[PDB]
RNA sequence: AAACUUUCAACAACGGAUCUCUUGGUUCUCGCAUCGAUGAAGAACGCAGCGAAUUGCGAUAUGUAUUGUGAAUUGCAGAUUUUCGUGAAUCAUCAAAUCUUUGAACGCACAUUGCGCCCUCUGGUAUUCCAGGGGGCAUGCCUGUUUGAGCGUCAUU
């Protein structure tokens, strides 16, 4: 046991590993599998984008900070003052996140012209007969991206 | 003598014979063989000649 | 092959047609149908069936015809009439023959048959 | 969990696949990986996009056949045998060579018209890989190139 | 002693055939097979034992019932008959 | 035994039944390979329960 | 032998004679059986009574699903078999069926469709 | 507490594990009662429980409990959901509001090594995961 | 010199290597979610014209019904004409049934084909006895049910 200068490995195979690899031979199978789920999404929605659109946020820590972001939702007061209501923006595809809250008003214009473009680019089919589509566009990340 | 059905009491066989041929059954002894399946050996009162309704039935 | 539900796996085909069940092995018992019927019926092939009127086109018994008693769909053969070995006793056995050999000259009418023809898009009876 | 699948650089890659489409070129590259390329009125083989249009495999053989493959076409044909191995019992049952590959940068049919043909892989510029670019580690597999892939080279 | 002469004494039967697995394997002097705990309610049966469980699983018998439920399953639980063509 | 119990004699009823050899015409089947029974059992060599 | 859809049409007293004639036949055939080497009209005539009891049951069962046809609680053989799970698991009604202020919400708030 | 059974002590191993005393059964008490009536009332599913008294013997649990068979439950749609297979015996998996705590899931930085379950983050964490390209 | 021993040949043994095969495995991927008191899994004994095993099934026993297919099955024997047909088949399918004895196993037992009791009907002079046919009788819990129990407790003659 032991050698020449070598370094100091730590590895952890004292336990019984063999019994629990996992080898990823699926990986490239698994996406086809994803890309089909996706697309039998796409058919079973079919105008919807698969995407609910969300808002920009600024990632946390000294680290990241400088950097903008996807977060989850949308917050009820950027909802608000971009002219909806949290329980109807759930109905056309906004993400609405209830338990974030808004300390930067640099950040609330770049969400609230971001929903504003939103409801502007999208329409709505009635909910009463005719459903006039204009094709799908599967994703709003596509359509509205987090430019920094 | 009959082959009979396992699970078929000395009653029911009496029955059965006396129901088929219209046979007064004097007595049933079965048994059941090493083949497994039962075998009656039925007696039939004095006035049935079993001679005859044995080859009334078939088996001479 | 294109599709996925379809085996290039040759250990399982064999499978399938050794084990495969009378009612498949029917079908894999098709012989082609003469130059003469194909050109009436427009059917290349049809299910060899009981009924035989059929020409041997490769064998030590190319050349002789016959009917036949039964299609022997267990050895996947049919048994000819004529188209018998003799056995040093003087007894007559049939032959077996595989029926993409055999060509049918002569084919059995039924409704059935009829049907079958007028499905696969074969013109008169 | 053996190291089945074995990682490559991107860029040795391209550089291969490069170095293939190199050798797609020069006709002494081409003879020596087979390839019966001396009826052939010089290399660097391209074809009208005319070809591309093409439906039935009728008329992809006649293509070759007034382009100058079928020297090569007969090569895959010919060449068809039964493996020399337990390989035969794996679904291999039979080898035949690789005929030349039709580069094209549009498919109206092209890939189906082509298909049925025993030596022709098809193939998009687009992806043109070196698993089919320079098989058995041989450089120069014959391309037959389309007028309009052969330009989209450059971009 | 201790063998040939004493397998002699070897006349009784220290099990018999348990209802259950039909195995000779059912203890007298304690009412209970050693192979499948009858007559206790679950089959007396471990991990451990590997191969025995291989021995006695779905599939090593019949499957009377469950020979035909991926049938049922397949065609979607079906009720009634079919009529023609 | 003599003494026997039915459960007892339903399983030996079994085993001598079982106990004939394998009948000449199973040999004549297609794509048979049984030329002689296997299992089969003299009451001396092997036992029973 | 004997067709199926003929004895659909007899009654259930027609069938019981015709079930004794056959076990009659049966029987005689089985004092043939022993004389014989080979007696393989047996087989047919022991399909018949099948036939026949199969016919019998099927009439029997359709006249008492005639009588339970309507109300709660069939005998449980004329209930769908199915598998335990299904028939314990909640019913296309039940689960669907959703508490009256999820139905208020659903109508106010239905998830709408939309392009782009 | 619980008793390690062992006879007479005789633990056998490490000294370590020569622990028979002082030893604490991992699931409540208020479980422990949960469970208990669940093998009772079979027919029954538990759907939590709640503390009424004790002693110096006992521990005496009320336990709510309920009926997947019976209808008014099995329609109403606010008690509906307990009728699925997926709560047969929510006591014994761990289920029930004791079973969450003992089992040790909240959320947070106090309950890492079991949040998803405990011998799921091991087995997450004690894999070795592999790819296609290493 | 022969015999013998040894080596080596051809031919013959023994033996089953090698080669070639391959309805088996094998791992990998993909899809699905479906056992059981409506008796599961398992077992036991049976059942085929000629079966010992296997395969299938349960006294309707290598099957019945239904649907499809459209003449087989095939070792022999054998039918049956059903072969311009509501129809051959060790065919497929499968939604109707049968499903012996068991088995969680459930009347109580169970090294026993033991021992009951109840309802109903048919035999024997029969409400009670015997016998035969049918249908029952497990435990827990749940919801109700009726019948009750406790000066636990309220209000009345």
């Amino acid at each position: 046991a032991i050698s020449k200068n070598l370094p100091i490995l730590k590895n952890h195979f004292r336990k019984h590993w063999q019994e629990r690899v996992k080898v990823h031979f699926d990986q490239a199978g698994k996406k086809v599998s994803r890309r089909h789920a996706r697309a039998s999404k796409a058919a079973k929605i079919a105008p919807r984008p698969l995407d609910l659109l969300r808002p920009v946020v600024r990632a946390p820590t000294v680290k990241y900070n400088r950097k903008v972001r996807a977060g989850r939702g949308f917050t009820l007061a950027e909802i608000k003052a971009a002219g909806l209501t949290p329980a109807y923006a759930r109905t056309i595809g906004i993400a609405v996140d209830h338990r974030r809250q808004n300390r930067n008003q640099e950040i609330l214009d770049l969400n609230i012209q971001r929903l504003k473009e939103y409801q502007s680019k999208i329409i709505v089919f009635p909910r009463k007969g005719k459903a006039p589509e204009a094709e799908q566009t599967l994703s709003a990340a596509a359509s509205f991206p987090i430019v920094q | 003598v009959f082959k009979v059905s396992l699970k078929a009491n000395k009653y029911q066989i009496k029955k059965a014979v006396k129901e088929l041929y219209e046979v007064d059954v004097l007595s049933v002894n079965t048994l059941v063989r090493p083949n497994g399946t039962k075998k009656a050996y039925v007696r039939l009162t004095a006035d049935f000649d079993a001679l005859d309704i044995a080859n009334r039935i078939g088996y001479i | 092959k294109q599709s996925l539900d379809v085996s290039s796996d040759r250990r399982k085909a064999r499978k399938a047609y050794f084990t495969a069940p009378s009612s498949e092995r029917r079908v894999l018992l098709s012989a082609p149908l003469s130059k003469e019927l194909r050109e009436q019926y427009n059917i290349k092939a049809l299910p060899i069936r009981k009924e035989d009127e059929v020409l041997v086109v490769r064998g030590s018994k190319k050349g002789q015809e016959g009917k036949v008693s039964s299609v022997y769909r267990l050895k996947f053969a049919v048994q000819v009439d004529k188209l018998t070995k003799e056995k040093s006793n003087g007894a007559s056995v049939p032959t077996n023959i595989h029926p993409s050999k055999v060509v049918i000259t002569k084919l059995h009418l039924d409704k059935d048959r009829k049907a079958l023809i007028q499905r696969k898009g074969g013109k008169l009876e | 969990w053996r190291k089945w699948n074995v990682k490559v650089n991107q860029n040795e890659k391209r550089y291969a696949t490069a170095s293939a489409i190199a050798a797609s070129a020069v006709p002494s590259l081409v003879l020596a990986r087979g390839h019966r390329v001396e009826k052939v009125p010089s290399i660097p083989l391209v074809v009208s996009d005319d070809l591309q249009s093409i439906q039935k495999t009728k008329e992809a053989v006649a293509a070759l056949k007034a382009v100058g493959a079928h020297s090569d076409v007969i090569k895959v044909v010919k060449s068809k045998k039964l493996r020399a191995g337990k390989g035969k019992y794996r679904n291999r049952r039979f080898t035949q060579r690789r005929g030349p590959l039709v580069v094209y940068s549009e498919d109206n049919g092209v890939v189906k018209a082509f298909r049925n043909v025993p030596g022709v892989e098809t193939a998009n510029v687009a992806s043109l890989g070196l698993l089919q670019l320079a098989p058995g580690a041989h450089l120069g597999r014959f391309v037959i190139w389309t007028q309009s892939a052969f330009s989209k080279l450059d971009q | 002693g201790k063998g040939t002469p004493s397998f002699g004494k070897r006349h009784n039967k220290s099990h018999t055939l348990c209802k259950r697995c039909g195995r000779s394997s059912y203890h007298i002097q304690k009412h209970t097979c050693s192979s499948c705990g009858y007559p206790a309610a679950k089959m007396r049966s471990h991990n451990w034992a590997a191969k025995a469980k291989r021995r006695r699983t779905t599939g090593t018998g019949r499957m009377r019932y469950l020979k035909h439920v991926s049938r049922r399953f397949k065609n979607g639980f079906q009720s009634g008959e079919a009529k023609a063509q | 035994a003599a003494q026997k119990s039915f459960r007892i004699k339903q399983k030996m009823a079994k085993a001598k039944k079982q106990n004939r050899p394998l009948p000449q015409w199973i040999r004549l089947r297609t794509n048979n390979t049984i030329r002689y029974n296997a299992k089969r059992r003299n009451w001396r060599r092997t036992k029973m329960n | 032998g004997i067709k199926a859809y003929e004895l659909r049409t007899k009654s259930k007293d027609q069938l019981e004679q015709q079930l004794v004639e056959l076990k009659k036949e049966l029987a005689e055939l089985k004092v043939q059986k022993l004389s014989r080497p080979s007696l393989p009209k047996i087989n047919t005539v022991r399909k018949n009574i099948a036939r026949v009891l199969t016919v019998i049951s099927q009439n029997q069962r359709q006249a008492v699903r005639e009588l339970y046809k309507g109300k709660k609680y069939q005998p449980k053989d004329l209930r769908a078999k199915k598998t335990r799970a299904l028939r314990r698991a909640l019913t296309k009604f039940e689960a669907s069926q959703v508490t009256e202020k999820q139905r208020k919400k659903q109508i106010a708030f239905p998830q709408r469709k939309y392009a782009i | 507490n619980r008793k390690r059974p062992v006879s007479k002590g005789a633990t056998y191993g490490k000294p370590t594990n020569q622990g028979v005393n002082q030893l604490k059964y991992q699931r409540s008490l208020r479980a422990t009662a949960e469970e208990r009536v669940g093998r009772r009332a079979a027919n029954l599913r538990v759907l939590n429980s709640y503390w009424i008294n004790q002693d110096s013997t006992y521990k005496y649990f009320e336990v709510i409990l309920v009926d997947p068979s019976h209808k008014a439950i099995r329609r109403d749609a606010k008690y509906n959901w307990i009728c699925n297979p997926v709560h047969k015996h929510r006591e014994a998996r761990g289920l029930t509001a004791t079973g969450k705590k003992s089992r040790g899931i909240n959320k947070g930085h106090k309950f890492h090594n079991t949040q998803a379950g405990r011998r799921k983050t091991w087995k997450r964490q004690n894999t070795l995961s592999l790819w296609r390209y290493r």
